[PDB]
C-alpha cells in the first residue's frame, strides 16, 4: 500500500498523507483561539513549559510575520518555524514588488497554494501545521484567515484550533447566536483580550496563570504580542468582576 | 531526467533486460541473409494474418542506409526506425568528413555501438531488435554480410537468419551452404534464400520479400511475380 | 531535489488508469454543482458547504471569474480548483491576450485548462487534479457555451449538466425541464429547482452561489468613453437577488 | 534487514547498516600498522596477492612530501580519497604557501566521507586509511573510517587480525614513543607489531611494505630488496 | 539589447496630468510623428492600465504601448488573485522595476494617474526607472510649453471643471508652439467614487479646410496591363 | 505498515518514524551539556578513552562558529561536523551582508531550518545528532539545544547523550538553588562535576574531560577552550565531589 | 581602460655543453624607469635536473613556473615516480602556453 | 529514496513484451469504434461517439475526428486528452515542413514523426505511453489517397480499409468481406456505416451518436476538399442508405 | 528492487560481484609474460559454423607497445578500448613519449567504478593488458570491473580459467623463451576448450620491444599448432 506513503489518490479518492498531517497538528497538545473586535483582532494560545530547564521566553507558537500581520501555529515547532520564515519572506517580497503591505487574506491564500502543491507534488511532504493569520486590514478591517495541510483556507468571524477545538467552537457559536452580530462589540483591545481568555476558561474548564497563556493582538498599522506582566494585568481584571 | 538503471546484472551474471530484448527479436518476423560470389541477398518474412493491407505505402522490411548498404531486421518495428535513422545520418556524416562512403563493417560497428550504449545507460531500455547489415565497400567487389543484436555484439556471416523459427532456417543453411563454393550467380543466391524461407513461411504469395544488392550501388527489390517464379520452380523440383 | 521523474499514473492490466478513476471518485464525493444553457445566456450554480458556522462563507468563492465573458465552478477538491483558476486566468493572458489583444473564446480557454490537467496525468512525480470543472462563457463568433472538464483532461460541451454528489438525479431532472427555447430567467428558475433537491440543510442566498453569463454590463465596467468596450458578460448574483427568485418559486 | 537497502535509511535502533557493511569490507582487507615517535612516523603494511603468479597489491600511497597513507579495503576508493588529499595538500601550497596540517587533512576526509552517508543514490566509501605526516606541530598518525570518524593516535592497526598488533602497540606504548632520532629502530618496532597479526605466513622480501616520514626525512616508501634489512 | 532604432516610431507629444479636489485628470495631444512627417493625425496616447488607472505615454511609441499593456495584463491578474481593485503604486512599482532592469533601452516615458481605495494619485515615470510625485506634471517634446502654462495658472484646490480647463490649455500650448505636437486634445477624468470618463477628441481646433478642387479622376485614366479575379474562399 | 522505511512519511499517528530513529542514534552517543550563566555560557563533553593509544587532548570535539559561538553535540560525530560547517557559512554570509556578527537566536534558526529541511524529502537522511550551542551577543547570553526533527528552544541548562537524565537531574538542582544566577567560573566547575556524575552511565571505559566557555567578563565575549590550571582546578573539584 | 600586461624587464641566457648546460639570468626587476628589486631571482630549479626561467611579465612568468613545477609533481604521482625527460617537459610546457592562446602568458621561456 | 515507488513503465516482460503498451492497447479496445475506408476517388472516416447523453451539445462538438491540415485528417480511439497533445504536435510539424520546403507535408512523413514520438515514451523517460490509436486519412501528390494507423507502441502500417477501438475483430471481418479495389467514395460511405451498424454495442445507430468525414477530389478541378459532416448531413446520409 | 551501488552484508558491491559471474561465462583468454616478450591468446568460440570466424576480434591493439585481450560481455569492451587508445595517444601528445603500461591500465580501471544512480552498471568484461616500456620492461596486467588490477607473470580469464591457472602455476618459470610461451598458450587453450583447437577457432598475438604489438596470421598459428602436437608425441 504505497498510496499511503506519498501524496497520490487511494481507491476511495483520498490522500492519506494529508490526513495524517492533520493528526500531527495536535502533537503539541495546545489549543488556540481567535476573535475580532471593532478596531482589533485578538488571538490567544495555551503555553505549556513542562521542562524546568527550558528558557520560557523562547517557548512560543505565535509569530510576527510583518508589521501588520501576526500568525499562530498549531503543530510541531520545526514545521511551524518553516512556515513562519516563508510567510515573512513572501510578505516582504509582496511589499517590494507591489508597493503596499500584503493583506492578511492574500498571504493566507499564498501559503494555502504552497500547501496545495505539497499535496499534488510527490517529493515534497505536507507540513503538519495549521496556520491562523490575523490582522486589521486597511480595506476589510479586522480579519482572521486559517490554513491547513490540505491547502484549504477561509475567513472567520472567530475560530479555534487544537485537541479541544470543538468545545471552544460551540462556546463561541452560542455567543454569536445571542449577540446577533459578527464580532465582539468592544471599544478597547484590552477588553477583547479579556473576552477571549474568559470564553476559553469556560470552554476548556481550566484556570490560567500568567505563564499558562500566550497572547497576540492586531491593531491598525501594528501587530504585537503581550508580555507575562501584560497578561497578568489582564487576568486581574477578569477576577475582579 | 529519468535516471533509473533498467539494465543491471543478476546473481547468476545475466542482464535480464538484454535477454528479454532477445525474446522480442525471437517474436519478430523471420529475416534471412545469404551472400554469394558477387552478391548478397536479403530475404524477409511478412505474416499473412494482415489482409486489406496497402503494400504501396506500408513500410518495407529492408531499408537503404546509403546507396551501397542495406539494413533488414527482426523484432520491434518502432525500435528499428530509430536505429535506421541514426545509421543514415552517420552515413552522410562519414561522406562529409572522410570524403568517402562508409564500409559495411564501419556502419555495422556504429549501429552495434548504439545498441550497446542502451544496455548501460540510465533511464533507457535496450533495443528489441537484431539487424542484418549487407552491402559492398567503396571500389570493392567482395560481398559483406554482418549481424548485430541488442547486447551490442556484432559479427560477419557467410549466411545467417534471425527472428521467429530462425533456428529451423539456420539448420537448413548450415547443410545447404558450402564455404568452398558459395552461390556463383544471382539466381542461385536468390533461390537458396527463397528455399530457406519456404521451410518456415507458409505460402510463397505476398509473404516473402526479396532484395538483391550488387557492387557499385546496384540495389533492386523484386516484385510479386518475380518471386512467385522461384516459388513455382522450387515446388516442382521438390516433388521427386 | 525532485527525483520523482517517473509517472505516478500508469495503465493497469485491465487498461484502467487507476489515479484518474480514483480522482473521479473524489469528484463523486464532492458537493453538487450544475450548469444550464439558455438562448440568451448561461447559468452556473452550486451549494456553499460551510466548514463551520464561525467561518465566513463569503470569503470562499466556489464560482470564479476567469475572463470578463467566462466563468467557472467545480465539484471535488477545493484547493486543487483554486490553483487551476489561478493557472487558467494567467494562461488566458500569456497564451492568447498578449498575442491577439483580445480574450480567448470559451472553447480554447477550456482547451488550455484541459491541457494542464492532462499533464498532471502523465508528467513525472504528480497526481491528477481531483476536480471536475464546469466552464460557462460567451464569445462573438461562437455565442454562449457550456463545457465540462474532467481529471483525465477530457472536455465535453453540454446543453445542461450536473456533477458531484447528486449528479445522477440532477441530470434526470434537467432532461425533463430543458428545451431549446429557454430564456435566461427560465434557466435560473430551473437551476434553483434542480439544486434544492441535492441541498439538505438551509436553502437561501447565503448558502447558494450562483453566477450567469448574459448581456453586457456597462455599469460594471468601471469607465466610459470607448463605445466598443461595453462591459463584462459575467455577473455573480447577489444574496438578495437569489432570495427574490426563491419567493416566486 | 528492511533498513539496509540504502544509506539514507536509519534502523529502529538508530544504526546505518550500509555504513556498517562498508566497515565490514575493511575487516576483510589485509593488515596494516601505523605508529609514531616525536621525531618520526611509520607505516607498515602487509601486501596481499591473488596467487604466486600475481604481483602484491600496493597498500601505501604518497600525498605530499610530508604526508601519506596506507589503505585497507576497496583500493579504488583509497585512490579517490588519496587523490582528494593530494589536491587539498596542493591547494594549501599554491594559495597559502603553506604545508597542509595533518589534523586539517583528517577533517577534510571526514567531511567528504560524511556527505556520501546522508544522500540518496550514492554509497559510503569502502576503505579504511591510516594517515601519517610531519608538520609544524611534529609527527602525527590518524585513523580514517568511512563512517566519517577520524581519530589521532600514537599507534594503531586496521584490517584482518589487526587486534594482535593493536594489543602489542598498547603494551609497547611507553617504549616506541621515545624512539627519537632513530628511524631504523622505530621501523623495527612496527615490523614486530605487524608480526603479531600473522598466521601461517611470514614476512618475505616482496610481501612487506614500509613507509616513513619525519623531521629531516621526506615521505618515502620502501619495497623489494630495500626492506630485506628488517626481516 | 540594441542601442536604438531610428526607423522605430518615436512620436512628438504633449501629455499632462493635473490633480484636483476629488481626483485627477490627464490629457494629451493626438499627433504621431515619423521624423518630420506626421504619420497619424489622430492617434490615442491615453492608455488604460486598469478601469480606474490610466496612462499617458511619450517617447518610443512601441515601448510605451508594449510596457503599458504588459503591466496592465499583470495588474489584472494581480487584481483577480488578491480580490482587490488595483492600486496606482502597484502599477508604478511594476513599471519602474521593468524599465530599470533594461537600463533605459526601453524608451518609455509615462505619466501615470488614477484612483483606488487609498485615494487619487499622480506620478511620472522616466525610461531609466526613476519616478516623481506631483500635483501637476508634463512630459513629451511639448512639456516645456505645457509646463509654462501649468506654472502660470495652477493653484491649490482646483475643481473638476477648472482642472480640465488647465489641462487642455497646457496641451494647447504644446499643440501650437511645439512642432512635435498637434491636432486634437484627448482627456481622461478620474474622480473618486465615480467611473472614469474618457473624453476622446475633447477639442478639435485643427480641422482641415475644404480643398479648392476635387481630384476624382475620370474612369480609365490609369493604364492597365492585366486583370484577374482573386480567390479568397476555400 | 512500512511507514518507518522512508523519511518525510507521516505515520497514521502523525509521526515521522525516521526522525525518531535518528534520536536513538543520539541517545547512543556520549554525554554533552550546556550551562547558561550570569554573562555567558559554558559547554562540556564526555570523551571516551577507547585505548591508551589515543593521544590525550588531541581529539577535540567542541567546535567554534564565527568567533563568539560554541557548538557541542552527541550522536554521529560526522553529522555534527557537517552541521557546524553549514553554521559557519550561515554566520559568514550574515556578517558579510549585515556587518554585525550573527545573533545567537538568529544563528539558532539558521541551523533549525537546515535540520528541518532534512525531514522534508525521502532523498535525504535526518541528522543523527542533538546539538547544544550558544554564545554572547548584543542582547546578552543565550543557550540553545537543537534536535534531529529541527526542534530547538532556549535553555537555562541543556543535556543530551547516554547520560542525559542524570545530567538533567543535576542541572535542575542548580536552577533551583541559584535563582539570582550562576557565575562563569562557577559554571565551569559545575560543568566538570556533572560530566563526572553523568559518566556513571558509561563507566566501562574511563574518559577525558573537555570544557569550553563564552563570557562577557572572563573571555571578553569570545569563545575559548578551558586549559591548563583552570582545567585541572575543575577536574579536582569534580574528583572531590564523587568521593 | 585596464591593461592586464606589464613589462618587468630583465634578460636571460641559456647555453648547452657536451655533458652540462647553463641557464643564466640577471636579478634586476623593474617597471618603467624605476627599480623594484636588485635581487629577485627568476631562474628556478624545477626538479628532475630541469632548470627553467620565464622572462617578461613577471606575474605571468611566476604563474607559468609555478604551474610547471606542479606539472612535474603530478607526473611523479601518475607515472610511478618516473623522471620527466627534458623533451617531455618541453612538450608539456607547449600545452601550458598554448592553453592560453587567446589570452597569452607574455613571457619568453627557456629551460 | 524514490526507487520504491517507480512502476518502471519502459521495460520488457520475460516474454519480450512491453507491459504498458499492451495495457494501453487493452484500454483502447474499450473506446468507441472508428473506421477508415480508402476508395479510388476519396477516403471515408467514420467513428462512433461514446454512449451519448441527450443533453450533450452535438453540433458544436469534437471527440473523434480532427483536422491536421487542409489535406490530412485523423480519427481518434482512446483518451481524448492524450490525442489532443499529439494532434497539436502534428499540426505544428506540418507547418514546420511547409515553412521549410514551401510544400504541403507528405502524409507518411507526418505519420512517421508522430509515431516516433510514441516510440520514445516506450523506450525512455520513465513516463506512461499515450493511450491513443490514430487512423490517418490524407492526400498528397506522390501516393495519392492514403490510410495509416498508429498505436501506443509507435508502430504504424498502411491500409485500404481498417478499424480501431472496440470490436475491431468483428469489424475487420466485415470490411474484408465486402471491400473491393475499384470502389467509389459513395459506396465506401455505405460500407462504413453498415459495418458500424452491425458492430455497435448500442441498440440502434443514430445521427447523434456518430461523427463522419470524407476527403474527396470533388472540388473544382484537381484539388482536394475536406468535409466534416454536420449533424443534419449525417441524418440525411443515414436515411439515404436505409439504416433509419 | 534495490540500489545499484549497494553493499552486501559481507562488504562487497552486489553489482560488481554479479558482473564477475558474467565474466566466468565468457570465452577463455590467456596471457604469458617473458623476458623476450608477452604472449596473448584467446578462444574465439563461434556460435555457429556459418559465422566467419576471422571477424571475431577478441584481441585488440591499443598502441604500438600495448595490446589487449578480452573475456565476458565483449560488447562492453569497445568503450574501454576507445578510452585506452585515446589515453595512450593523448599522453604521447602531451609528453612526446610512450605511456607506461601500468599508467594505461590505471586509466582504464578508473572507468570501472564510474557507475551508479556516469553509466548505469559496471562493465561485464575482464581485460588482459600486455605491453612494454623502458622502465619496467615486459608486463601483463589483469583489469577487472571492480576497478582493481594485478600484474601477472601469467594469467588466464574466462570459463576455463581456474583449470588453466593451475596449469600455468606449474609450467611458468623466469627463463621462458618466446617460442616456449607461444606453445604453452596453445597447449593450455587446447586443454580447456570445448571444441578441438585449430587456427580458425583460436588466435595468438604478442608484443615485443623490437616489432611492437602483432596479431599472428592463421598460417603462422597453424604451424605452431603442428609444432605443438609433434613435441607432445615425441616423449
Ligand atoms: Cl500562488
Amino acid at each position: 500500500g504505497y498510496d499511503r506513503h506519498i501524496t497520490i489518490f487511494s481507491p476511495e479518492g483520498r490522500l492519506y498523507q494529508v490526513e495524517y498531517a492533520f493528526k500531527a497538528t495536535n502533537q503539541t497538545n495546545i489549543n488556540s483561539l481567535a476573535v475580532r473586535g471593532k478596531d482589533c483582532t485578538v488571538v490567544i494560545s495555551q503555553k505549556k513549559v513542562p521542562d524546568k530547564l527550558l528558557d520560557p521566553t523562547t517557548v512560543s507558537y505565535i509569530f510576527c510575520i510583518s508589521r501588520t500581520i501576526g500568525m499562530v501555529v498549531n503543530g510541531p515547532i520545526p514545521d511551524a518555524r518553516n512556515a513562519a520564515l516563508r510567510a515573512k519572506a513572501e510578505a516582504a517580497e509582496f511589499r517590494y514588488k507591489y508597493g503596499y503591505d500584503m493583506p492578511c487574506d492574500v498571504l493566507a491564500k499564498r501559503m494555502a497554494n504552497l500547501s496545495q502543491i505539497y499535496t499534488q507534488r510527490a517529493y515534497m511532504r505536507p507540513l503538519g501545521v495549521i496556520l491562523t493569520f490575523v490582522s486589521v486590514d486597511e480595506e476589510l478591517g479586522p480579519s482572521i484567515y486559517k490554513t491547513d495541510p490540505a491547502g484549504y483556507y477561509v475567513g472567520y468571524k472567530a475560530t479555534a484550533t487544537g485537541p479541544k477545538q470543538q468545545e471552544i467552537t460551540t462556546n463561541l457559536e452560542n455567543h454569536f447566536k445571542k449577540s446577533k452580530i459578527d464580532h465582539i462589540n468592544e471599544e478597547s483591545w484590552e477588553k477583547v483580550v479579556e473576552f477571549a481568555i474568559t470564553h476559553m476558561i469556560d470552554a476548556l474548564g481550566t484556570e490560567f496563570s500568567k505563564n499558562d497563556l500566550e497572547v497576540g493582538v492586531a491593531t491598525k498599522d501594528k501587530f504585537f504580542t503581550l508580555s507575562a506582566e501584560n497578561i497578568e494585568e489582564r487576568l486581574v481584571a477578569i477576577a475582579e468582576q | 531526467g529519468y535516471d533509473r538503471a533498467l539494465s543491471i546484472f543478476s546473481p547468476d551474471g545475466h542482464i535480464f533486460q538484454v535477454e528479454y530484448a532477445l525474446e522480442a527479436v525471437k517474436r519478430g518476423t523471420c529475416a534471412v541473409g545469404v551472400k554469394g560470389k558477387n552478391c548478397v541477398v536479403l530475404g524477409c518474412e511478412r505474416r499473412s494474418t494482415l489482409k486489406l493491407q496497402d503494400t504501396r505505402i506500408t513500410p518495407s522490411k529492408v531499408s537503404k542506409i546509403d546507396s551501397h548498404v542495406v539494413l533488414s531486421f527482426s523484432g520491434l518495428n518502432a525500435d528499428s526506425r530509430i536505429l535506421i535513422e541514426k545509421a543514415r545520418v552517420e552515413a552522410q556524416s562519414h561522406r562529409l568528413t572522410l570524403e568517402d562512403p562508409v564500409t559495411v563493417e564501419y556502419l555495422t560497428r556504429y549501429v552495434a555501438g548504439v545498441q550497446q550504449r542502451y544496455t548501460q545507460s540510465g533511464g533507457v531500455r535496450p533495443f528489441g531488435v537484431s539487424t542484418l547489415i549487407a552491402g559492398f565497400d567503396p571500389r570493392d567487389d567482395e560481398p559483406k554480410l554482418y549481424q548485430t543484436e541488442p547486447s551490442g555484439i556484432y559479427s560477419s556471416w557467410s549466411a545467417q537468419t534471425i527472428g521467429r523459427n530462425s533456428k529451423t532456417v539456420r539448420e537448413f543453411l548450415e547443410k545447404n551452404y558450402d564455404r568452398k563454393e558459395p552461390p556463383a550467380t544471382v539466381e542461385e543466391c536468390v533461390k537458396l534464400t527463397v528455399r530457406s524461407l519456404l521451410e518456415v513461411v507458409q505460402t510463397g504469395a505476398k509473404n516473402i520479400e526479396i532484395t538483391v544488392v550488387k557492387p557499385d550501388s546496384d540495389i533492386v527489390a523484386l516484385s510479386s511475380e518475380e518471386i512467385n517464379q522461384y516459388v513455382t520452380q522450387i515446388e516442382q523440383e521438390k516433388q521427386e | 531535489t525532485d527525483r520523482y521523474s517517473f509517472s505516478l499514473t500508469t495503465f493497469s492490466p485491465s487498461g484502467k488508469l487507476g489515479q484518474i478513476d480514483y480522482a473521479l471518485t473524489a469528484v463523486k464525493q464532492g458537493v453538487t454543482s450544475l450548469g444550464i444553457k439558455a438562448t440568451n445566456g448561461v447559468v452556473i450554480a452550486t451549494e456553499k458547504k460551510s466548514s463551520s458556522p464561525l467561518a465566513m462563507s463569503e470569503t470562499l468563492s466556489k464560482v470564479s471569474l476567469l475572463t470578463p465573458d467566462i466563468g467557472a465552478v467545480y465539484s471535488g477538491m477545493g484547493p486543487d480548483y483554486r490553483v487551476l483558476v489561478d493557472k487558467s486566468r494567467k494562461v488566458a493572458h500569456t497564451s492568447y491576450k498578449r498575442i491577439y489583444g483580445e480574450y480567448p473564446p470559451t472553447k480554447l480557454l477550456v482547451s488550455e485548462v484541459a491541457k494542464i490537467m492532462q499533464e498532471a496525468t502523465q508528467s513525472g512525480g504528480v497526481r491528477p487534479f481531483g476536480v471536475s470543472l464546469l466552464i460557462a462563457g460567451h464569445d462573438e463568433f461562437n455565442g454562449f457555451s457550456l463545457y465540462q472538464v474532467d481529471p483525465s483532461g477530457s472536455y465535453f460541451p453540454w446543453k445542461a449538466t450536473a456533477i458531484g454528489k447528486g449528479s445522477v438525479a440532477a441530470k434526470t431532472f434537467l432532461e425533463k425541464r430543458w428545451n431549446d427555447e429557454l430564456e435566461l430567467e427560465d434557466a435560473i428558475h430551473i437551476a434553483l429547482l434542480t439544486l434544492k433537491e441535492s441541498v439538505e440543510g438551509e436553502f437561501n442566498g447565503d448558502t447558494i452561489e450562483l453566477a450567469i453569463i448574459g448581456d453586457e454590463n456597462p455599469d460594471l465596467l468601471g469607465y466610459t468613453g470607448i463605445p466598443t468596450d461595453k462591459g463584462p458578460r459575467f455577473r455573480k448574483l447577489t444574496s438578495q437577488e437569489i432570495n427574490d427568485r426563491l419567493e416566486a418559486l | 534487514n528492511n533498513y539496509d537497502g540504502d544509506t539514507v535509511t536509519f534502523s529502529p535502533t538508530g544504526r546505518l547498516f550500509q555504513v556498517e557493511y562498508a566497515l565490514e569490507a575493511i575487516k576483510q582487507g589485509s593488515v596494516t600498522v601505523g605508529l609514531r615517535s616525536n621525531t618520526h612516523a611509520v607505516l607498515v603494511a602487509l601486501k596481499r596477492n591473488a596467487d604466486e603468479l600475481s604481483s602484491y597489491q600496493k597498500k601505501i600511497i604518497k600525498c605530499d612530501e610530508h604526508m601519506g597513507l596506507s589503505l585497507a579495503g576497496l583500493a579504488p576508493d583509497a585512490r579517490v580519497l588519496s587523490n582528494y588529499l593530494r589536491q587539498q595538500c596542493n591547494y594549501s601550497s599554491l594559495v597559502f604557501n603553506r604545508k597542509l596540517a595533518v589534523e586539517r587533512a583528517g577533517h577534510l576526509l571526514c567531511d567528504k566521507a560524511q556527505k556520501n552517508t546522508q544522500s540518496y543514490g550514492g554509497r559510503p566509501y569502502g576503505v579504511g586509511l591510516l594517515i601519517i605526516g610531519y608538520d609544524k606541530s611534529g609527527a602525527h598518525l590518524l585513523e580514517f573510517q568511512p563512517s566519517g570518524n577520524v581519530t589521532e593516535l600514537y599507534g594503531t592497526a586496521i584490517g584482518a587480525r589487526s587486534q594482535g598488533a593493536k594489543t602489542y602497540l598498547e603494551r609497547t606504548l611507553d617504549t616506541f614513543i621515545k624512539i627519537d632520532g632513530n628511524p631504523d629502530e622505530l621501523i623495527k618496532a612496527g615490523v614486530e607489531a605487524i608480526s603479531q597479526s600473522l598466521r601461517d605466513e611470514s614476512l618475505t622480501v616482496d610481501n612487506l611494505s614500509i613507509a616513513i616520514v619525519g623531521k629531516d626525512t621526506p615521505f618515502t616508501i620502501y619495497d623489494g630488496e630495500a626492506v630485506a634489512k628488517y626481516i | 539589447n540594441s542601442h536604438t532604432q531610428p526607423k522605430a516610431t518615436s512620436t512628438g507629444a504633449t501629455i499632462v496630468g493635473v490633480k484636483f479636489n476629488n481626483g485627477v485628470v490627464i490629457a494629451a495631444d493626438t499627433r504621431s510623428t515619423q521624423g518630420p512627417i506626421v504619420a497619424d493625425k489622430n492617434c490615442a496616447k491615453l492608455h488604460r492600465i486598469s478601469p480606474k488607472i490610466w496612462c499617458a505615454g511619450a517617447g518610443t511609441a512601441a515601448d510605451t504601448e508594449a510596457v503599458t499593456q504588459l503591466i496592465g495584463s499583470n495588474i489584472e491578474l494581480h487584481s483577480l488573485y488578491t480580490s482587490r481593485e488595483p492600486r496606482v503604486v502597484s502599477a508604478l512599482q511594476m513599471l519602474k522595476q521593468h524599465l530599470f532592469k533594461y537600463q533605459g533601452h526601453i524608451g518609455a516615458y509615462l505619466i501615470v494617474a488614477g484612483v483606488d481605495p487609498t485615494g487619487s494619485h499622480l506620478f511620472s515615470i522616466h525610461a531609466h526607472g526613476s519616478t516623481d510625485v506631483g500635483y501637476y506634471l508634463s512630459l513629451g517634446s511639448g512639456s516645456l510649453a505645457a509646463m509654462a502654462v501649468l506654472e502660470s495658472h495652477w493653484k491649490q484646490d482646483l475643481t473638476k471643471e477648472e482642472a480640465i480647463k488647465l489641462a487642455s490649455d497646457a496641451i494647447q500650448a504644446g499643440i501650437w508652439n511645439d512642432l512635435g505636437s498637434g491636432s486634437n486634445v484627448d482627456v481622461c477624468v478620474m474622480e473618486i467614487g465615480k467611473d472614469a470618463e474618457y473624453l476622446r477628441n475633447y477639442l478639435t481646433p485643427n480641422v482641415r479646410e475644404e480643398k479648392q478642387k476635387s481630384y476624382k479622376f475620370p474612369r480609365g485614366t490609369t493604364a492597365v496591363l492585366k486583370e484577374s479575379i482573386v480567390n479568397i474562399c476555400d | 505498515t512500512g511507514y518507518d522505511l522512508s523519511n518525510s512519511v507521516f505515520s497514521p499517528d502523525g509521526r515521522n518514524f525516521q526522525v525518531e530513529y535518528a534520536v536513538k542514534a543520539v541517545e547512543n552517543g556520549t554525554t554533552s551539556i550546556g550551562i547558561k550563566c550570569n554573562d555567558g555560557v559554558v559547554f562540556a563533553v564526555e570523551k571516551l578513552i577507547t585505548s591508551k593509544l589515543l593521544v590525550p587532548q588531541k581529539n577535540v570535539k567542541i567546535q567554534v562558529v564565527d568567533r563568539h559561538i560554541g557548538c557541542v553535540y552527541s550522536g554521529l560525530i560526522p553529522d555534527g561536523r557537517h552541521l557546524v560547517n553549514r553554521g559557519r557559512e550561515e554566520a559568514a554570509s550574515f556578517k558579510k551582508l549585515y556587518k554585525t556578527p550573527i545573533p545567537i537566536p538568529a544563528f539558532a534558526d539558521r541551523l533549525g531550518q537546515y535540520v528541518q529541511a532534512h525531514t522534508l524529502y525521502n532523498s535525504v537522511r535526518p541528522f543523527g545528532v542533538s546539538t547544544i550551542f550558544g554564545g554572547v551577543d548584543k542582547n546578552g547570553a543565550h543557550l540553545y539545544m537543537l534536535e534531529p526533527s529541527g526542534s530547538y528552544w532556549g535553555y537555562k541548562g541543556a543535556a543530551t547523550g547516554k547520560g542525559r537524565q542524570s545530567a538533567k537531574a543535576e542541572l535542575e538542582k542548580l536552577v533551583d538553588h541559584h535563582p539570582e544566577g550562576l557565575s562563569a567560573r562557577e559554571a565551569v566547575k559545575q560543568a566538570a562535576k556533572i560530566i563526572y556524575l553523568a559518566h556513571e552511565d558509561n563507566k566501562e571505559k574511563d574518559f577525558e574531560l573537555e570544557i569550553s566557555w563564552c563570557s562577557l567578563s572572563e573571555t571578553n565575549g569570545l569563545h575559548k577552550f578551558v586549559k591548563g590550571d583552570l582545567l585541572q582546578e575543575a577536574i579536582d573539584f569534580a574528583q572531590k565531589e564523587i568521593n | 581602460q585596464f591593461n592586464p600586461y606589464g613589462d618587468n624587464g630583465g634578460t636571460i641566457l641559456g647555453i648547452a655543453g657536451e655533458d652540462f648546460a647553463v641557464l643564466a639570468g640577471d636579478t634586476r626587476n623593474i617597471t618603467d624607469y624605476s627599480i623594484n628589486s636588485r635581487y629577485e631571482p627568476k631562474v628556478f630549479d624545477c626538479g628532475d635536473n630541469i632548470v627553467m626561467s620565464a622572462n617578461g611579465f613577471a606575474a605571468d612568468g611566476d604563474a607559468l613556473v609555478k604551474r610547471f613545477k606542479n606539472s612535474v609533481k603530478w607526473y611523479h604521482f601518475d607515472h610511478n615516480d618516473k623522471k620527466l625527460s627534458i623533451n617531455s617537459a618541453a612538450r608539456n610546457i607547449q600545452h601550458l602556453l598554448y592553453g592560453k592562446r587567446f589570452f597569452p602568458y607574455y613571457v619568453h621561456t627557456i629551460i | 529514496g524514490s526507487r520504491r515507488y517507480d512502476s518502471r513503465t519502459t521495460i520488457f516482460s520475460p516474454e519480450g513484451r512491453l507491459y504498458q503498451v499492451e495495457y494501453a492497447l487493452e484500454s483502447i479496445s474499450h473506446a468507441g469504434t472508428a473506421i477508415g475506408i480508402m476508395a479510388s476517388d476519396g477516403i471515408v472516416l467514420a467513428a462512433e461517439r461514446k454512449v451519448t447523453s441527450t443533453l450533450l451539445e452535438q453540433d458544436t462538438s469534437t471527440e473523434k475526428l480532427y483536422k491536421l491540415n487542409d489535406k490530412i485528417a485523423v480519427a481518434v480511439a482512446g483518451l481524448t486528452a492524450d490525442a489532443e497533445i499529439l494532434i497539436n504536435t502534428a499540426r505544428i510539424h506540418a507547418q514546420n515542413y511547409l515553412k521549410t520546403y514551401n510544400e504541403d507535408i507528405p502524409v507518411e512523413i507526418l505519420v512517421r514523426r508522430l509515431s516516433d514520438i510514441k516510440q520514445g515514451y516506450t523506450q525512455h523517460g520513465g513516463l506512461r505511453p499515450f493511450g491513443v490509436s490514430f487512423i490517418y486519412a490524407g492526400y498528397d501528390d506522390r501516393y495519392g489517397y492514403q490510410l495509416y494507423t498508429s498505436n501506443p507502441s509507435g508502430n504504424y502500417t498502411g491500409w485500404k480499409a481498417i478499424s480501431v477501438g472496440a470490436n475491431t475483430s468483428a469489424a475487420q471481418t466485415l470490411l474484408q468481406m465486402d471491400y473491393k479495389d475499384d470502389m467509389k467514395v459513395d459506396d465506401a460511405i455505405e460500407l462504413a456505416l453498415k459495418t458500424l451498424s452491425k458492430t455497435t454495442d448500442s441498440s440502434a445507430l443514430t445521427y447523434d451518436r456518430l461523427e463522419f468525414a470524407t476527403i474527396r477530389k470533388g472540388a473544382n478541378d484537381g484539388e482536394v476538399y475536406q468535409k466534416i459532416f454536420k449533424p443534419q448531413e449525417i441524418k440525411d446520409i443515414l436515411v439515404k442508405t436505409g439504416i433509419t | 528492487d534495490r540500489g545499484v551501488s549497494t553493499f552486501s552484508p559481507e562488504g562487497r558491491l552486489f553489482q560488481v560481484e554479479y558482473s564477475l559471474e558474467a565474466i566466468k561465462l565468457g570465452s577463455t583468454a590467456i596471457g604469458i609474460a617473458t623476458k623476450e616478450g608477452v604472449v596473448l591468446g584467446v578462444e574465439k568460440r563461434a556460435t555457429s559454423p556459418l559465422l566467419e570466424s576471422d571477424s571475431i576480434e577478441k584481441i585488440v591493439e591499443i598502441d604500438r607497445h600495448i595490446g589487449c585481450a578480452m573475456s565476458g560481455l565483449t560488447a562492453d569492451a569497445r568503450s574501454m578500448i576507445e578510452h585506452a587508445r585515446t589515453a595512450a595517444v593523448t599522453h604521447n601528445l602531451y609528453y612526446d613519449e610512450d605511456i607506461n603500461v601500468e599508467s594505461l591500465t590505471q586509466s582504464v580501471c578508473d572507468l570501472a567504478l564510474r557507475f551508479g544512480e556516469l553509466m548505469s552498471r559496471p562493465f561485464g568484461v575482464a581485460l588482459l593488458i600486455a605491453g612494454h616500456d623502458a622502465d619496467d620492461g615486459y608486463q601483463l596486467f589483469h583489469a577487472e570491473p571492480s576497478g582493481t588490477f594485478y600484474r601477472y607473470n601469467a594469467k588466464a580469464i574466462g570459463s576455463g580459467s581456474e583449470g588453466a591457472q593451475a596449469e600455468l602455476l606449474n609450467e611458468w618459470h623466469s627463463s621462458l623463451t618466446l617460442k616456449e610461451a607461444e606453445l604453452l598458450v596453445l597447449k593450455i587453450l587446447k586443454q580447456v576448450m570445448e571444441e578441438k583447437l585449430d587456427e580458425n577457432n583460436a588466435q595468438l598475438s604478442c608484443i615485443t620491444k623490437q616489432d611492437g604489438f602483432k596479431i599472428y596470421d592463421n598460417e603462422k598459428t597453424a604451424e605452431l599448432i603442428k609444432e605443438l602436437k609433434e613435441k607432445e608425441a615425441a616423449e
